[PDB]
């Protein structure tokens, strides 16, 4: 946009299924490396998990005391259950709609994860709720932890370029979150 | 020999859901079927079980469990009705401590990936011991129905084929202690919702080896005992003769 | 003519637990026979008497009790004897009986020493009545009801917890249940210091069960706790 | 004998709160169901203690936590008072159904069709009124008075010998038909207002379905559900 | 034989006028209760001739003389027709409860839970309606017709052998638990309108609870209450 | 014995939805009927499983596909649940009629006149009110309560020995009276609101007629209807 974003946001939507059962420590190290890096207090971030209940594990807050308390919760999340990636997106879309009632032009960044991909009808609602999140004014980045399908996460994100493998993920998203930060206020 | 629910689990009438003569026998009925099972180490946590589905093991050959001419009789008959007889050995020495729980669980789906269809043989070698997570305690991993795009998919929070891991001693069981025995002897009869179930798709029993006390041994002493088992069907009644299953 | 009937004050009332039948709608059905199934549960006291594992805080709880080599004048484990206590939630005593209202009988803790074979020692098993303060000292454990369990031929001891109560039945979901506190205390004490042989692991584990006695009886079914499903 | 299996499950309890039909129904199409299928959802009560979804037998039980707008919500039923006291595998009993209205002064009527049969889904034009084909049939369509309660005892009709409380086989072929019994039900009921389809109202009237298991028989001792420690 | 104890207390009389539930209740928290506790007050009738306060057994009886605004008033019940003819100490009898509506054409329903058990206080979402967990259970939830009366006879369920009309001990430890028996009750009832919580109305509907003591047995001759001389 | 003929047809099923009389009727004139005949159509239920038209026995069964405006539509009834299981030619049974109202809180009344008799169609002026001649008679005029159901069992009254399910002769002479039995009926019923003709309302109230064949006897094995292959 022409005007800079008065508030900047960041949504960590993390899979905690039985398919990430051996790779949660790789996911939590990816979240902490994006949380303890961006120490700027203008960033309001949120921690969303999904296995069966799409749960907001940390609300949309900015202060680094609650975020460090939130990362104490993510370190003890035992993986287990199904993969409802459409309910990880409803927790984002019930926060974008709650924060579009102010007047600012903000920016919401979505980070989604999966090792074992979804069933045929679980993918359909996740495609619908990602469209629900895109229509509310967000940008979706489907970060890929180990072996997945590049085509399947391309329907969730904006395009196939927004999907990154997690070993390239912090290589990518170090400057992609920073891409808006060199355009923001 | 821990007989189950009767004095003699060999006693079994022919099924009342057939009009033909049952194939009561086959070419080697007084022999056992020995298969490997994954070794028990120190890193195995408490309640990390390992399920051997019967007769799901004769088909997938879980641990080299070759069924000989019982699998080749099960594939050539539609309805099958037998009572099992397992025998798990594990060479517990004086130098080990710990206690397995060998049970014969009725009607559970413990070989099923809490996230899909049925387990392969490579994936039984990768994990080696199925950890008792929140899914296996709440039954949240028996396979969910494909509802379709119309119905909104509900949050599946429970399923009746759980394991309550603290209650597995209600089943026909013997505890493979470090200082009472080295092998168990369980003999179970036929059960089922019908007088005889199918052959390719029945799971009426399940051999279940659960670690109650984790293995501890001194370094340099006897290390990592192997677990074998020996399944043997007692009085089968094969109905519905047809050709080999496709 | 017509029989003159005066209908009562509870007419047209569907009561849930009315001990009587109703009109058959689709009668004359010959059900398929169930003679082939073995093990018919006639009575659910056939499963309170089956010894099932207990739980211990050290949602990852532990059925056994670790035995540290430090000899000490305090109990190795001491849990209260209450069927609402969370060392009984996943037994078959405390899970069947929690869905009822009253019980009467003898809880039967079956022990199992899962240590090495050449271990030698004694254990003291003191059940206490409900006192104002929990007994801790082994001297406070000898004065209660005790039984000395040796690691000899007995690698499995079934300590029958007595039934001592001022009422014929006990409230089965209640912390207090009685005069001031906590309904009793089983306590496995170690009596002599345990000789574990070298090149055999130190810190053995004792595995606890919880069955019910032969005189265990239950009463008054209540609507259960449906919070297993969330 | 309050732990008696024939005594314990012989009492009325809630199963499902189903909506009352006001036209000729379309029975819910089997799984998977694609979008755009015009049908009638949640009007049918599959009479089974096992978990259901969309009036069909389900593997797991699933409720809704945040029921947002996209998609059609599904009537999932479960017998909460059963599984907490169902420490067994098989359970044959004769069902006693009671259908209590949840609408002030409702005249409803309760259909039924056995285990394995299907709903008759059309309408015949009697006197230029669409009278549906669930007013007639050889199965019990009990009629309620204005403000009354429908009650009848149903037999064990299914082709299975017993109902598996826990089942591990596969009804159809494998890959997500594990642990899904096909013929474990006493049938299905549904409520309908006994007026033709041109008198279809606008309100959505609910009704509640109770269940009593007459002559309960249970086999093969098994577990009870896991109680958490939080 | 009109002075016969089995004949004299064998007649119906008023106990309490309790309010009818219209949602999933919160049972009154035990004493002392601090301010700001969100709960549901006076909806429960503790079935006992002894004095009660906030649906829990009380030591004394206390009414209100000038009920001003500050604080929550407490439903205190007493059996006035009992103690004036209770010249004895202990009293075991089987209770007969009759619940008469004090609202014109009310459809209510009467729950119950035994002596020592507790109310099940939550709700399950059936068909996007909050149906509470007091519609189901193993305890009698009798349902009334529209304008009818609920009546049933309850047994002596408590774990005490008899009900102390006069009691001098201490249930818990001392310092204001003297003369307060804990297990002297036939249970507790409560009325609920059998509609889900989204159909909660605005009016506060009352109901009245009667009591008949079937098969009265009295022991240990004692005093009668003091009549004044004014 | 669920295939027993005495058991299979011994259950209630719908026959016709007839309109309720509110004046002295004119019975439908026999076929052919020219235009301009003032009469009362569809108010009479000819109690027969065979097809009817205009409350008279018909050869074929005929419904309407595109019921346009010109002409008077005719109440054609058939017992759908009969002929699909009527693999026989003759059928004598005693009829059990149940008349269920399809109007909220209707007070109706059910006349009857036997096989071969006719409706009495006039009115006598009682107290300056036209009371019709179907309030009186030697035949059963059962009266319903306000919101009730009329039920009675009718005998095999007809002069035929049995009812031909299939008939091939000619009742009158030939040329379109082939296959049309004249005396195959248990009679005819009709509903009337028991108020005189000056209190005739404006709405057109319907009512539904059920049928149970008590003591069914079937002779001469014959075919079942042809099921299509589309
Ligand atoms: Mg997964």
């Amino acid at each position: 946009s022409m005007a800079c974003y008065g508030g900047f946001d960041l949504y960590f939507i993390l899979d905690k299924s039985g398919s990430v059962l051996h790779h949660w420590n790789e996911i939590y190290y990816f979240v902490e490396q994006l949380a303890h890096k961006f120490i700027s207090p203008q960033l309001r971030m949120s921690f969303i998990v999904f296995s069966t209940r799409g749960t907001t594990l940390m609300k949309l807050t900015e202060d680094r005391e609650q975020i460090r308390q939130g990362l104490e919760e993510l370190q003890k999340v035992l993986p287990g259950g199904d993969t409802y990636m459409h309910e990880g997106f409803e927790r984002a879309s019930e926060q974008i709609y709650y924060e579009n009632r102010q007047g600012y032009r903000t920016a919401s960044v979505i980070i989604a994860l999966t090792d074992g991909e979804l069933h045929e009808d679980l993918f359909f609602y996740s495609e619908r709720e990602a469209n629900r999140s895109r229509d509310l004014g967000a940008i979706v980045y489907a970060v890929g932890v180990k072996d997945f399908n590049e085509t399947q996460l391309a329907r969730i994100a904006d395009s196939k370029d927004h999907v990154f493998p997690v070993n390239d993920g912090f290589q990518a998203l170090q400057g992609i979150i920073h891409s808006i930060l060199k355009k923001s206020c | 020999v821990l007989c189950a629910y009767v004095e003699d689990p060999t006693k079994s009438d022919p099924p009342s859901s057939s009009t033909d003569q049952p194939t009561t026998t086959f070419t080697a009925i007084d022999r056992w079927y020995t298969g490997r099972l994954n070794s028990w180490t120190k890193a195995v946590k408490t309640f990390s079980f390992q399920a051997v589905p019967l007769p799901g093991a004769f088909l997938s050959r879980q641990g080299g469990l070759n069924g000989g001419a019982f699998t080749a009789t099960l594939h050539r008959h539609f309805l099958m009705k037998c009572g099992w007889q397992v025998q798990v050995q594990c060479n517990l020495t004086q130098f080990h401590q710990g206690a397995l729980l060998v049970a014969m669980v009725p009607e559970t789906t413990l070989d099923v990936k809490p996230d899909g269809k049925a387990k392969s043989l490579q994936e039984l070698n990768e994990e080696q011991w199925v950890e008792m997570s929140d899914d296996y305690r709440t039954g949240k991993n028996m396979p969910f129905q494909s509802l379709g795009t119309y119905y909104r998919p509900p949050n599946w929070t429970w399923g009746p084929n759980f394991i309550n891991p603290y209650q597995v001693t209600v089943f026909p069981h013997q505890i493979l202690n470090a200082r009472t025995s080295t092998s168990v002897d369980i003999n179970v009869p036929y059960i089922g919702e019908t007088p005889t179930q199918s052959s390719e798709t029945q799971n009426s029993w399940t051999l279940l080896v659960m670690v109650l006390v984790p293995l501890d041994y001194k370094e340099g002493a006897t290390t990592d005992p192997e677990i074998t088992f020996s399944v043997r069907p007692t009085s089968p009644y094969f109905n519905g003769l047809r050709n080999r299953y496709t | 003519g017509p029989i003159p009937t005066a209908p009562r004050e509870n007419s047209l009332m569907f009561l849930s637990t009315t001990p009587d039948d109703t009109v058959p709608a689709y009668g004359n059905v010959r059900t398929p026979p169930v003679n082939y199934l073995p093990g018919e549960i006639t009575d659910l006291l056939q499963l309170a008497r089956i010894p099932t594992l207990m739980a211990f805080g050290r949602d990852a709880y532990v059925p056994y009790v670790a035995v540290p080599t430090q000899f000490d004048d305090k109990p190795l484990i001491s849990f209260p004897i209450t069927l609402s206590d969370p060392v009984y939630q996943n037994t078959l005593v405390g899970a069947i009986s929690s869905n009822f209202a009253n019980y009467r009988g003898c809880i039967q803790i079956t022990l199992t020493f899962c240590g090495p074979m050449m271990a030698r020692g004694k254990f003291l098993l003191s059940y206490s009545p409900p006192n104002g303060t929990q007994p801790q000292t082994l001297s406070e454990a000898m004065q209660c009801t005790y039984s000395i369990w040796d690691i000899g031929l007995n690698s499995s001891w079934t300590f029958v917890i007595p039934y001592i109560s001022p009422s014929d039945y006990r409230e089965t979901r209640a912390i207090t249940n009685s005069v001031y506190s906590a309904d009793g205390w089983f306590s496995l004490h170690k009596l002599t210091k345990i000789t574990l042989p070298p090149d055999c692991p130190q810190s053995p584990c004792i595995l606890f069960f919880a069955s019910a006695g032969e005189d265990y009886t239950l009463r008054l079914p209540v609507d259960c706790n449906p919070s297993y499903v969330f | 004998n309050h732990t008696n299996v024939k005594f314990l499950f012989d009492r009325s309890r809630l199963l499902n709160v189903i909506k009352v039909l006001e036209k000729d129904a379309v029975f819910p199409r089997p799984f998977p169901t694609a979008t755009g299928t015009q049908q009638d959802d949640g009007y049918f009560c599959l009479l089974t203690p096992r978990p259901t979804v969309a009036s069909r037998p389900a593997t797991r039980f699933g409720l809704y936590v945040s029921p947002s707008d996209s998609g059609v919500l599904a009537n999932t039923s479960l017998d909460f008072n059963f599984y907490s006291l169902a420490c067994f595998t098989y359970f044959r009993s004769d069902l006693e159904v009671t259908v209590v209205s949840l609408e002030p002064d409702l005249e409803f009527a309760v259909g039924w069709f056995p285990s394995g049969s299907e709903y008759q889904a059309s309408s015949f034009v009697y006197d230029q009124l669409h009278v549906p084909y669930h007013f007639t049939g050889r199965t019990p369509r009990a009629f309620a008075s204005k403000g009354g309660k429908v009650s009848f005892v149903l037999p064990w009709n299914s082709v299975s010998s017993v109902l598996p409380v826990r089942w591990g086989g596969a009804s159809k072929l494998s890959s997500a038909t594990r642990g899904l019994p096909a013929h474990a039900d006493w049938g299905t009921i549904y409520a309908f207002i006994p007026r033709p389809n041109e008198k279809k109202s606008t309100a959505v009237k609910h009704v509640a379905v109770y269940i009593r298991y007459k002559n309960a028989r249970a086999w093969c001792p098994s577990m009870l559900p896991f109680r958490s420690y939080k």
